[PDB]
């Protein structure tokens, strides 16, 4: 993922969206490893699916 | 002795230098006021 | 049976009309048909086989 | 005059224009704290073994 | 190539129609809040 | 086939398309819908990850 | 023998790489970016 | 477990009762004691089910 | 036939600004060259930065098309009129509407401030003009006499103090204190939509689809007929160096020499990407206070900025 | 009312001062009057 | 009256707090600049006579 | 809003906004 | 300082082509 | 519905296309912010909800009718390769699960 989408300024925390319904102890902690793991999983699943049939 | 200890922090983090400017000014103006910076970056005031 | 398949696919190809405007549907499905739910589930099955593998 | 319908007015209200139609958003915090722990490799983002 | 319906562009670009010597500004959002005055009084 | 009419159900936060099909055709579609689901359930077309299932 | 061996498609999210929709200002309002986002939000 | 809902339910129960009082051209609370709302339809009341008389 | 006209360099487009969502109908520059203000059919008033071309602020009080804006020189106010029959005073210390004027019967088409006295003059589609006390919001006078919609209105210290051109193709020169017409000028054949007053020449020009006519104060004595712009002209703007700009309804500008009536440049600008070729048109233009840049508010919803061309000489572009 | 006042008047700079606007004292006096 | 004014952080964290006495509202009225983040339009009260 | 508890305004809530302390704390 | 807190082809898109797909294309 | 008037002079037609485009912008922007007010709860009037629903329907059908036209002109979006891969994959799935295909219902069908 970081090969295809290099991020020098570490802005990946900005787009990521988490549940504001829970308290701060209960929300997702937006740690560097976990934010990039989540984006990499999503990107891999998104590459599975041709844009002409559907997308995520 | 100054033993009462209060920690301050700007609301906009980008506004941090102005606060530091302000801190030096209160340090000149109150004779026994102490200002420290901790390891974790808190700015601390000691007063009575 | 190919007769039923022709009936379902041909049934999606209709003129849609609200008030003075009308056009032919030729691309997507019309979700308000009675058997549309079947189509979605069956077509969704194909998308599942893309996201998984055949093996998984 | 009575300000009877103030949310639904004959124009776009000031707060509504700010929040939806291109007014200036306050935009307070930007990447306030994003530091990898010291024990982690910068490339892998996982605990190093040979630093 | 083949361009999807949400991808497709109908009109040419602004710097295609005006040229290189013309600078195009698109302002969708403004840079001040309403709270900040245009003519600020001296304090 | 005949043309279908379209309206929108206003749910105040979004709009939902509502399709109006002729009655004769609608009886034929409803019969096909029941038949297809019965035979597909008997022949095990849809694998169990496909929800909503009848059982729960 | 990676876990994505028998996966039918690859590279399908290579086009959407960069978002620059803002700088393009179209005068036609049904073709504008705002209206396309509007119609995507509210007819769902 | 959702406090937002409990606030919303108290508001909504009061709006329904107030609309019935508006229909009668009066909002004075003693002409409309809760017996007229909560009493079941089998005794002549409106019979509304309650959720908003809780402590939040 | 005439003397040799003065040489003026050509102007070229250098900046296109695009942020409104309807026709830009009016434009005005602050007295200190820092910002200009445009009003739109969008119903928003936008304050832009004159140097960078950036949007500073938007103000949204109006109910219909904002048809004219002007900035006060002696107070921090912005005055706007609109097709919703309403004239507003905006306080730029607060960015708030602080007062409004009532009594107009139809759409207000333009407005101007008297340069010494604190009155506001607005012209309207009910074929009247009105003189308003700025403070106490009272009509001191209604100038009446035109038989169709008054399209433009201008003010000066010298007599006559108010000039109004109208859709009944006449110009009227008014006594401000009595509120009566002094002079009526009926030389045009089609409706007079734009009038401009020279900065120091004690003359004025008026425009109609026929041709521009140039007249002499105080009595309205006809001087000259400036001909060639065969289009409905919406605005006249005069420079201090003697440049006259005529912006048409089909999108063409003609630059003219005020002295001799010589037409030295014709400009027709492209429209923005989305629009139709019929969407080109110019509703207003204004020089800044530096007079270096020319701002035109247009019907393809853009603001175009023209700059005088420094590389060109008399040898390159001769005066014919 | 006549014909001679619609023909184009002389087009040249015969008199720079005659077209010039009045001085500041006169405009201040008329401003105060009005 | 009606109100006049109408993120994850380290400065506000609960593991660092020594809850000895609660901070009442009276204290925030009494020393408003000490116990409030954002005191706008606040008046200092007479201390003692 | 005393001690950081309660509605800043009771208006439009549908209730009078009376707040009491929990008596079943341990 | 290691740490200071104060600072194309048609058969593109098409991995794993099976026998019937190769033969058909 | 496409509007053409064959005789009509082109100054008049340019003026008409100008003012129809202006009214279209006024109409569509009003649709845009009354929907926001309806969603946030700011309006309580039912006739404005009916008018917005009407305006919204017309805008949706203008867009959808364009989408169908582009589908026929700009080609199918599913390529021959992607279509054959989808089809062949489904065949292998159904073949491995040993699915017997549904027949046409006979008229002497017991159910």
């Amino acid at each position: 993922y970081l090969t295809e989408h290099p991020d020098p300024n570490n802005e990946n925390i900005v787009g990521y969206n988490n549940k504001k319904c829970w308290p701060r102890d209960a929300r997702m902690r937006l740690m560097k490893h976990d934010v990039n793991l989540g984006r990499a999983v999503f990107w891999d699943i998104k590459n599975r699916l041709p844009r002409s049939v559907t997308t995520v | 002795t100054s033993v009462i200890k209060i920690a301050v922090e700007p609301v906009n983090p980008s506004e941090l230098p102005k606060m530091l400017d302000g801190l030096r000014k209160v340090n000149k103006s109150y004779p026994s006021l102490t200002t420290k910076v901790e390891e974790s970056g808190e700015h601390v005031i000691l007063g009575t | 049976d190919h007769n039923i398949a022709d009936y379902m696919t041909a049934k999606n190809n209709v003129v849609i009309n609200y008030k003075d405007m009308n056009h032919t549907n030729s691309y997507g499905i019309i979700r308000g048909l009675q058997f549309a739910s079947f189509i979605v589930q069956y077509y969704g099955l194909v998308m599942d086989l893309l996201v998984l593998g055949l093996h998984r | 005059g009575k300000r009877q319908h103030q949310k639904d007015k004959m124009y776009i209200t000031c707060a509504e224009y700010t929040h939806f139609y291109g007014g200036k958003k306050p935009d307070l915090p930007q990447t306030n704290f994003r530091r990898l722990p010291f024990d982690h490799c910068s490339l892998s983002l996982q605990p190093f073994v040979y630093p | 190539e083949v361009v999807l319906h949400e991808d497709k562009k109908y009109y040419p670009t602004a710097e295609e129609v005006y040229g290189p010597e013309v600078e195009t500004i698109v302002q969708e959002e403004d840079t001040q809040p309403l709270t900040e005055p245009i003519i600020k009084p001296v304090k | 086939f005949k043309e279908v009419g379209i309206e929108f159900m206003d749910l105040y936060s979004h709009l939902v398309p509502v399709y109006d099909v002729e009655p004769l055709e609608k009886i034929t579609d409803a019969y096909l819908d029941q038949y297809l689901w019965y035979e597909a359930d008997k022949r095990r077309l849809f694998p169990p990850w496909i929800k909503p299932a009848d059982t729960e | 023998r990676r876990w994505d061996d028998d996966v039918v498609f690859k590279n399908c999210a290579k086009g959407v790489d960069d978002q620059k929709k803002d700088k393009r200002f179209v005068n036609d309002t049904l073709r504008s970016e705002f209206h396309k986002k509007f119609m995507e939000k509210y007819i769902k | 477990n959702t406090q937002e809902l409990l606030d919303l339910l108290v508001k909504c129960e009061n709006k329904i009762q107030t609309r019935i009082k508006i229909g009668l051209n009066s909002k004075m609370p003693s002409r409309f004691p809760p017996v007229v709302f909560y009493t079941p339809k089998e005794l002549g009341g409106l019979g509304m089910l309650s959720m908003g008389h809780v402590l939040i | 036939t005439m003397p040799k006209p003065q040489w003026h360099p050509p102007w070229k487009l250098y900046r296109v600004i695009s942020g409104h969502l309807g026709w830009v109908r009016c434009i005005a520059v602050e007295p200190g060259n820092q910002w200009f203000v445009t009003g739109s059919a969008d119903r928003t008033i936008k304050i832009w930065d004159l140097a960078s071309g950036k949007l500073k602020l938007s103000l949204t009080g109006h109910i219909s098309t904002v048809r004219g804006v002007i900035v006060s020189t002696r107070s921090p106010y912005l005055f706007s009129c609109g097709e919703d029959k309403q004239v507003k005073c905006w306080d730029l210390e607060y960015n708030k509407v602080i007062r409004h004027y009532h009594g107009h019967l139809s759409a207000v088409y333009g407005l101007d401030l008297h340069p010494t006295i604190d009155v506001l003059v607005t012209c309207s589609r009910d074929s009247t003009a009105r003189i308003w006390d700025v403070r106490t919001k009272a009509s001191v006078h209604t100038l009446s006499g035109h038989t169709n919609a008054v399209a433009t209105v201008r003010c000066q210290a010298a007599e006559p103090q108010i000039i109004t051109g109208s859709h009944d193709t006449t110009i009227r020169l008014w006594d401000l204190v009595a509120g009566k017409t002094r002079v009526t000028l009926t030389n045009h054949k089609k409706s007079v939509r734009a009038v401009v007053l020279h900065p120091r020449h004690y003359t004025f020009a008026s425009g109609s689809p026929d041709n521009i006519k140039q007249w002499k104060f105080p009595d309205g004595s006809f001087i000259q007929n400036l001909s060639g712009h065969n289009a409905i002209i919406n605005t006249l703007t005069v420079n201090s160096d003697g440049v006259l700009v005529s912006g048409a309804d089909n999108g063409t500008m003609h630059l003219w020499d005020w002295r001799t009536g010589y037409n030295f440049q014709r400009v027709h600008a492209a429209v923005q990407p989305g629009s139709l070729d019929s969407e080109s048109g110019i509703f207003a233009c204004a020089f800044d206070q530096s007079e270096s840049r020319l701002l035109t508010a247009e019907a393809d919803k853009t603001i175009k900025v023209y700059r005088e061309d420094d590389t060109a000489t008399e040898e390159t572009h001769p005066v014919s | 009312s006549k014909y001679t006042d619609l023909v184009p008047k002389e087009v040249m700079n015969a008199d720079d001062p005659d077209l010039q606007r009045p001085d500041e004292e006169a405009i201040k006096e008329i401003t105060e009057k009005t | 009256f009606e109100p006049l004014v109408r993120d994850w952080n380290e400065f506000n964290d609960i593991n660092k707090i020594i809850i000895r006495q609660p901070i009442r509202t009276e204290y925030k009225i009494a020393f408003p600049y000490l116990y409030n983040n954002l005191p706008h339009h606040v008046h200092l009260t007479w201390y003692h006579t | 809003m005393y001690n950081g508890i309660g509605l800043p305004t009771p208006r439009g809530s549908g209730t009078n906004g009376y707040v009491q302390r929990n008596l079943s704390l341990v | 300082t290691l740490q200071d807190p104060t600072n194309q082809d048609p058969s593109y898109y098409l991995k794993n082509t099976n026998a019937e797909t190769r033969e058909t294309l | 519905i496409p509007w053409k008037v064959p005789g009509l002079p082109t100054p008049i037609e340019n003026m008409i296309l100008r003012y129809v485009k202006a009214k279209a912008d006024w109409w569509t922007n009003t649709a845009h912010y009354n929907r926001e007010r309806i969603r946030r709860g700011a309006t309580v009037d039912k006739t404005v909800c009916k008018k917005n629903l009407g305006r919204l329907t017309r805008l949706y059908l203008k867009a959808e009718q364009e989408r169908q036209h582009n589908y026929l002109k700009d080609g199918p979006y599913i390529t021959a390769e992607e279509a054959v891969a989808v089809y062949t994959t489904t065949v292998h799935w159904l073949e491995s699960r040993r699915f017997s295909p549904i027949p046409f219902p006979p008229l002497s069908y017991k159910h």
